[PDB]
């Protein structure tokens, strides 16, 4: 129920060191015999990148603040170049969420 | 605004021709030829 991608055949990596976490003065952690860093690659962040790309759109539609950048010698074509790249990403993060489905329609059984 | 066309890059959409395809296996068996063979002692005809 901690959902991995459906396609996943393998999806963990391990690493182990003897040194524990260390206390710094002024610090905020408790002193402990053991610890874990974790890095997770996941499809979920992509919706938070739609939040930011919608926060881009809503200003760009108003050319809000745009002049601060054109005068620096880059274009309004250079916003849309970088904007079109966020769309290729949004649309590929969708693709790596896919349940290995590559079909076109849907199909049904016998019910009453 | 308008984006006209945009698409994903790069994964399962670029794989759709190559399965890959499978194969076939076989045994791994023979016989031997027995057609030359006779017993190497042989006195019973000496009844003659």
């Amino acid at each position: 129920s901690i959902q991995f991608v459906d396609w996943c055949p393998t999806g963990f990596k391990v690493g182990i060191n003897y040194q524990p976490p260390t206390v710094v003065p002024g610090g905020d952690l408790a002193k402990v015999q053991r610890a874990v860093c974790m890095l997770s690659n996941t499809t979920a962040i992509a919706e938070a990148w739609a939040r930011l790309d919608h926060k881009f759109d809503l200003m760009y539609a108003k050319r809000a603040f745009v002049h601060w950048y054109v005068g620096e010698g880059m274009e309004e074509g250079e916003f849309s170049e970088a904007r079109e790249d966020m769309a290729a990403l949004e649309k590929d993060y969708e693709e790596v969420g896919v349940d290995s489905v590559e079909g076109e329609g849907e199909e049904e059984g016998e019910e009453y | 605004p308008d984006l006209k066309n945009v698409k994903s890059k790069i994964g399962s959409t670029e794989n759709l021709k190559h399965q890959p395809g499978g194969g076939k296996v076989q045994i791994i068996n023979k016989k031997l030829d027995l057609s030359n063979v006779q017993s190497k002692c042989g006195s019973k005809d000496n009844i003659k």
